[PDB]
RNA sequence: UCAUGCUUCGCGUGGAGAAUGACGUAGCAUGCUAC
RNA sequence: GUAGCAUGCUACGUCAUUCUCCACGCGAAGCA
């Protein structure tokens, strides 16, 4: 019995688009290692998109990835992994369900 | 030095010494010619421990001088040694081979170990029991490393020269292995 | 104390042995290491004993090397 | 129970007999990889609530396919139904029945599994890695089940032993291809998961022996085209048994099939890059992390130990002579050379000089220095050479002769001796008695002490338990300081020591430390960061005195390498022997007070204290190479300001091409060191005692991982091992806050003092008790799986009772003492040693005793601390020295008087043949 | 220290500062003697302390020509102790075999090989003359290192074979010894 | 042929500090002479 | 009162030995 993610994966609100313009206003969730180190988003989940870059409180800018072709199941609101992402944390995100 | 520059003073002062000694003029005079005596001798230990210093100094410098001129003595002996070993074995390259397998490298670049196996013109071969040397070197030729080799000489491990007779399996307890062939490539 | 005597005595019969140059014979020193060890960590006295007479009757094969007379007047 | 029986059988056609009973369930301890959010670890749990019914062949012979029934709630069979109905066209997915069957009232939901091995491949794993002698009925199984061997082979005693019974390793290496195809099936069905969008988890339990996947519990289904194979504990637990197995032994063959002939390379083929990525993609398609067959573009040292476990499996599929110097011509003043311009190590890949010069116009001293050294020009005009009497690689053969060298008897004192027997000594029935000899050799010496060398076998890591233990273990080297230092500040104890071949023709070390002066020292340092110098460390023969005929070589490695390894590990080795009360206790003497000092640090707050201790058989000829390169790269982690990554893997690189897999002239001829260590190194000592630490960390580890956890009554423990479960097989990057947990709990439950390979433990009793920390198993596991060593009960040790020290720890045993009201911990050495010191010695000219006074001087100072021992011989021996001493004292003064008419006795001598001279030096005031 | 020439000096200024003590003089007189005596002290203190440091160089080199000496004469008279050792040994183990073989060739009555352990193997051995044949041989039976081999060959001094019926004092004087017998262990 | 390190013992040489003894140049206490 | 001499203490310069610390040279022993 060897599990995904036993503790479904913390969650917080962010701010992200497709370039470094539209970061001002938040608009997704994002899913989050909850102790590593500091905040780790492994994923963004959002109704949108086009969206290619995300942005964290000082000011990091992440690059996100093209979203596979994904109707999550709570519309066309997709799951944007970020870039270099592993097999493990790709896992977590939809073994924590999205 | 017995003679060293500031010795006036001091046989100055053992002079006076004596002549009082022989006459005593007086006390206070005396007195007088002791302090004389006193500030010449701290003189002439003065220069005498400079002096001695010195010459201290003076021998380390050319002792360090001597082993350094020997130092480079031996260097310059061990650096004609290495140029000549190096030059030695370049000689001893058989280059038409070596020159042949080099060429057909993609970038003339190829792994050592395949330069004895494919340009060595001598091999020898360490056989422990007569099972290896059946198996391996039997005959008076044999074939290794994708080439054939005509055995030249087998000697044991006294150094001894041992007939291809002799190598049996009746006569194996009688010889003393291992024993060490050498073959000349074909 | 008859186990201990036959030790130092191996040991001192192959370096006997050595100075005689009998390191020239590969086959023969090989013996000769073969018994002087089976010797050091024998635990039998009698076991031993049977070893060092193999030992000095190498010694006692080359009878120019030594003179038994005199050594042993 | 019978309508049961034959709707398990279905529509299959088999026969069933119900080895398991058709309504009731088998119970057995199997090995599973569970992580919950309760539990963790890699244990044998007690498997329950299958029915097992085995299947028998056309004539009544039973066979190893098992039908296992299951009792499934109906949201898990739902589940794994619609799991399993995407799945279910691979090859590499067991079948699966999927059924109801009445029972009471109630249509119990059954899964039956169709044709499954007895064992699956995680109890293989478990049983090849926690391994105990005394109970191996599991692997025992397995390996007569697959006709590895037969059942009689295993009445044979020491049949497990490595060196004992080398034909063992045959034995396990006929699993090799089920193991290979193990690897291709779980490659099917990763891809048929990411083609199907299955996300899930693959373990080693859930994979039969003969390759298929048959449970789909905890699987999720996503977007078809988008799944996650996560394999990372798969293949990490899997690694070991790879090289143990030899499992891509079918990749040497054309067409990768064990019938057909072996593949003849291409001799001037050295890059084999391409074979490797093709071998990778293979066997390790979905392993997420980059992998970089060159270890020149790694990242940094826990990259270099990840491509390098990768490149130790794939290099065993490849020709033994494409490794080595790459050599390459160049032209010197019009004359051409053949020069080393590179290496292809067998973990490392290919690494290409950075200053290689061509057309060049003179050689200063450097750079004859470094042409000299090298074996390219010393090989290619050697002739063929074909050592029949080892296995290792023969180069080439220098001389036109080979040469055999002796060892020879050794020289009795006679008079020493003489006196002991009048002293009541030797006789029959004493405690006391000779053991320590001087043994000869004939001339197959060194060549037969190199086919122990031979013991060394390629072994893949477990490599994120070993980078996790790595991070552990940089822990227990925090307190030192180290860096690159000059050539000005490199301190050589002795000048008159061999310079190694070539260069002991001309002279010792003194020759070349005085010639060349501190900018060519500091030159061929900084040259050696950005290039690999191959060199030759010649094989020498020891002479001294031992209880057991072994001809002990050691490693004469070259100037070079000795100086640029020097201006690296002086400075970080100086801090490490100038520290008092660290784990590692070289430099600490056991004078003065220091080996009570020493065992009171050990003793160190542990609860429930029980002392064990170990010693490796073969360290230096055994040790796997992977470790070697992590006691390389754990000694360079203190070089982060002086030097970059490149300078590191450039010094980690001449490491590995002159002390891992360097060229040996034993005795005339050029010989491919397998790997291991070479003793003689710069960095022996330390490096061992790196290894010696490592070994202890993963023997904790897998002591932790392996406890089943729901029976760990304490929180903070099973919390501890549910997290060292994930900073292992659930993080990619270290994280620092559990390494030091971790290394804090390590410290108050397991407390070590390390001397090279020796090593003392204290450790609590009810921990190790309850499998919360490493017992003298978990140790032997670990050389098993680790080392390719099987420790035997004559090298490990266990006391319960810590009020009398460690059995031994460096040939010196320890008692507890009185003088001047306290009580005190002494070393005292083996009777027999000193006796065997005093009776046979190594010149003719030590035999005269009244030459050599103070060599007996520092015997009694060892043998010292045998007057307080209870038994009266071990006194006496003592006393028989301080007389002998006076004896010799007094010949001493009548030969003088007698040949020289004028006395020198003295009254500074007097002290010598009396106690307190010898009392002074175990008591604590220097 | 004694007999230097500052020393009794000294000596002779410590009695004179005895009497003067005694005597109750001046002070200034009694302060001249008190310097008088530690001018002398320092000058005997002088001279003995280069004399010991001379006595201490003597004294080094006297044991190291000590040491040089006794090195030689044991790496040069290496062969003979260590055989004389050897016998002398060999003459305290008092063994039945040891000594039958080493007085077996005293008497010239050496081996050929190494005498076997095993249960059967050969054993050559050489017989000067037939005193040491009757002493030895007797019928097949051969007694050498306390055990009994059976007779197997006799090898006359041409390589000639012998008879065990054709050796006798009658007919000793006719044959051609030595004889080289061929045994077994029994 | 005889490696890399650690520890200790003995002897010898060089340097730096502390205690006791000896001799000039200065500071303090008393006495004597010139005034 | 000033200067010089005498006795007793402190501060600078040179030697006599006596123990510590280090710097190297030689020999030796144990250890991994
Ligand atoms: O919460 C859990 C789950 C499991 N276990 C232990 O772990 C063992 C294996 O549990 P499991 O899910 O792997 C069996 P299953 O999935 O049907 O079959 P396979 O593994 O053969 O695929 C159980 O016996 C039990 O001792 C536990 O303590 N707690
Ligand atoms: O003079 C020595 C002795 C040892 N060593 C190092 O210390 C390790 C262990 O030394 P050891 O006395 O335990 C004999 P080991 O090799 O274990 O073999 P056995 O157990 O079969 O006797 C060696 O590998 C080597 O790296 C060295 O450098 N020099
Ligand atoms: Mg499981
Ligand atoms: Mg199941
Ligand atoms: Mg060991
Ligand atoms: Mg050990
Ligand atoms: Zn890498
Ligand atoms: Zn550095």
């Amino acid at each position: 019995n060897n599990e995904l993610s036993p503790v479904a994966l913390r969650q917080m609100s962010c701010a992200a688009g497709t370039t470094q313009t539209a970061c001002t206003d938040d608009n997704a969730l994002a899913y989050y290692n909850t102790t590593k180190g500091g905040r780790f988003v492994l994923a963004l989940l959002s109704d949108l998109q086009d969206l290619k870059w995300a942005r964290f409180p000082g000011t990091i800018y992440t690059e996100l990835e093209p979203p596979c072709r994904f109707v999550t199941d709570t519309k066309v609101k997709y799951l944007y992994f970020i870039k270099g992402l592993n097999n493990l944390n790709r896992g977590m995100v939809l073994g924590s369900l999205a | 030095f017995s003679s060293l520059p500031s010795y006036a003073a001091f046989a100055t002062a053992q002079e006076a010494y004596e002549q009082a000694v022989a006459n005593g003029d007086s006390e206070v005079v005396l007195k007088k010619l002791k302090k004389s005596l006193n500030v010449a001798k701290s003189e002439f230990d003065r220069d005498a421990a400079m002096q001695r210093k010195l010459e201290k100094m003076a021998d380390q410098a050319m002792t360090q001088m001597y082993k350094q001129a020997r130092s480079e003595d031996k260097r310059a002996k061990v650096t004609s040694a290495m140029q000549t070993m190096l030059f030695t074995m370049l000689r001893k390259l058989d280059n038409d081979a070596l020159n042949n397998i080099i060429n057909n490298a993609r970038d003339g670049c190829v792994p050592l170990n395949i330069i004895p196996l494919t340009t060595a013109a001598k091999l020898m071969v360490v056989i422990p029991d007569y099972n290896t040397y059946k198996n391996t070197c039997d005959g008076t030729t044999f074939t290794y490393a994708s080439a054939l080799w005509e055995i030249q000489q087998v000697v044991d491990a006294d150094s001894k020269i041992v007939q291809l007779s002799e190598i049996s399996m009746d006569n194996s307890p009688n010889l003393a292995w291992p024993l060490i062939v050498t073959a000349l490539r074909a | 104390s008859k186990m201990s005597d036959v030790k130092c005595t191996s040991v001192v019969l192959l370096s006997v042995l050595q100075q005689l140059r009998v390191e020239s014979s590969s086959k023969l020193w090989a013996q000769c290491v073969q018994l002087h060890n089976d010797i050091l960590l024998a635990k039998d006295t009698t076991e031993a004993f049977e070893k060092m007479v193999s030992l000095l009757s190498v010694l006692l094969s080359m009878q120019g090397a030594v003179d038994i007379n005199k050594l042993c007047e | 129970a019978q309508s049961f029986l034959n709707r398990v059988c279905g529509v299959s056609a088999a026969r069933l007999t119900p080895c398991g009973t058709g309504t009731s369930t088998d119970v057995v301890y199997r090995a599973f990889d569970i992580y919950n959010d309760k539990v963790a670890g890699f244990a044998k749990f007690l498997k329950t609530n299958c029915c097992r019914f085995q299947e028998k062949d056309e004539d009544d012979n039973l066979i190893d396919s098992y039908f296992v029934v299951k009792r499934h709630t109906f949201s898990n069979y739902q589940h794994e139904e619609t799991i399993y109905n995407l799945l279910k066209d691979c090859p590499a997915v067991a079948k699966h029945d999927f059924f109801k069957f009445r029972i009471d009232g109630d249509m119990v939901p059954h899964i039956s599994r169709q044709r499954l091995t007895k064992y699956t491949m995680a109890d293989l794993v478990y049983a090849l890695r926690h391994f105990d002698e005394g109970n191996c009925d599991t692997l025992k199984e397995i390996l007569v089940t697959y006709n590895c061997c037969d059942d009689d082979y295993f009445n044979k005693k020491d049949w497990y032993d490595f060196v004992e019974n080398p034909d063992i390793l045959r034995v396990y290496a006929n699993l090799g291809e089920r193991v290979r195809q193990a690897l291709l099936k779980t490659v099917q069905f990763c891809d048929a998961m990411r083609n199907a969008g299955i996300v899930g988890v693959l373990t080693l339990d859930n994979q039969d022996l003969n390759g298929n996947w048959y449970d789909f519990g905890d699987f999720i289904q996503t977007t078809p085209g988008s799944g996650v194979p996560v394999v990372d504990s798969y293949y990490s637990l899997l690694m070991p048994i790879l090289t143990l197995t030899r499992a891509l032994t079918a990749e040497s063959h054309v067409d990768t099939d064990l019938t057909k002939p072996y593949i003849k390379w291409d001799l001037l083929k050295y890059d084999f890059t391409e074979e490797r990525l093709k071998l990778f993609d293979r066997y390790f398609k979905y392993w997420d992390q980059t992998y970089h067959p060159n270890c020149v573009n790694c990242l940094d040292d826990r990259c270099i130990l990840h491509c390098a476990n990768f490149n130790v499996l794939f290099s065993t599929v490849f020709p033994p002579t494409s490794f080595g110097p790459l050599v390459r011509k160049i032209f010197v003043d019009g004359v051409p050379f053949v020069v080393s311009t590179g290496y292809h190590f067998r973990e490392l890949g290919v690494v290409h000089n950075q200053d290689v010069n061509l057309h060049s116009s003179r050689l200063s001293f450097k750079e004859l220095l470094v042409y000299a050294a090298d074996p390219a020009m010393h090989a290619a005009s050697g002739n063929l050479l074909l050592d029949k009497r080892t296995t290792c690689f023969s180069v080439a053969a220098l001389t036109n002769n080979v040469a055999f060298q002796t060892v020879k008897p050794g020289n009795f004192n006679k008079d020493f001796y003489d006196f002991a027997v009048s002293k009541g000594f030797f006789k029959e029935g004493s405690s006391v008695e000779l053991k320590h000899f001087f043994f000869a050799q004939d001339g197959n010496a060194a060549i037969s002490d190199y086919d122990y060398y031979r013991y060394n076998l390629p072994t893949m890591c477990d490599i994120r338990q070993l980078l996790f233990v790595v991070e552990v273990v940089d822990k227990y080297f925090d307190c030192y300081d180290g860096g690159c230092i000059n050539a000005n500040q490199v301190i050589v104890n002795n000048l008159d020591k061999s310079a190694g071949f070539p260069f002991n023709k001309w002279g010792k070390a003194r020759l070349y430390y005085d010639s060349m002066s501190y900018e060519d020292q500091d030159a061929l340092f900084a040259y050696t960061k950005r290039n690999v110098i191959p060199t030759i460390t010649q094989m020498n023969l020891k002479y001294a005195i031992s209880a057991k005929n072994r001809a002990r070589t050691v490693a004469g490695v070259s100037i070079c390498s000795t100086m640029t390894n020097r201006q690296f590990h002086q400075k970080l080795l100086k801090s490490i022997a100038a520290t008092r009360g660290a784990t590692v206790v070289i430099g600490t003497s056991k004078f003065y007070g220091g080996w009570h000092n020493m065992l009171k640090t050990v003793y160190s707050d542990v609860e429930n204290p029980h002392l064990m201790g170990w010693d490796y058989p073969k360290c230096d000829r055994a040790m796997p190479n992977m470790l070697r390169i992590m006691a390389s790269l754990v000694l360079a982690r203190k070089h982060t300001t002086c030097c970059s990554l490149s300078h590191r893997f450039y010094r980690l690189a001449n490491e590995c091409a002159q002390v891992l897999s360097e060229m040996v002239m034993c005795g005339g001829s050029l010989y491919v060191k397998p790997g291991g260590t070479s003793s003689g190194d710069a960095t022996t000592a330390y490096a061992n005692s790196v290894f010696n630490i490592c070994q202890a960390v993963t023997a904790n580890v897998n002591a932790l991982l392996s406890t089943d956890g729901n029976k760990i009554a304490d929180k903070y423990v099973r919390n501890l091992q549910h997290r060292l479960y994930e900073c292992l097989y659930r993080n990619r990057d270290v994280d620092t806050d559990f390494v030091n947990e971790f290394y804090a709990y390590l410290r108050k439950h397991f407390s070590m003092m390390i001397l090279s390979d020796d090593a003392v433990v204290c450790f609590n009793s009810t921990y190790a008790s309850q499998g919360l920390v490493a017992s003298i198993k978990n140790f032997k596991s670990v050389l098993y799986y680790q080392n390719n060593v099987f420790m035997s009960e004559a090298k490990c040790w266990t006391e319960t009772d810590l009020t009398k020290g460690p059995h031994e720890f460096c040939s010196q045993h320890t008692m507890l003492v009185k003088q001047g009201d306290d009580y005190v911990y002494l070393p005292y050495p083996d009777p027999s040693r000193i006796l065997g010191a005093g009776c046979f010695v190594d010149d003719i000219v030590k035999t005269d005793g009244t030459l050599m006074i103070e060599r007996f001087v520092s015997l009694a100072i060892d043998a010292y601390p045998l007057t307080k021992h209870p038994n009266q011989e071990y006194a006496d021996v003592f006393h028989l020295y301080l007389q002998y001493i006076r004896k010799l004292h007094d010949e001493l003064t009548g030969h003088m008087l007698d040949m020289y008419s004028v006395m020198l006795t003295n009254d500074n001598t007097s002290r010598y043949w009396e106690p307190e001279f010898y009392e002074a030096m175990y008591t604590p005031h220097t």
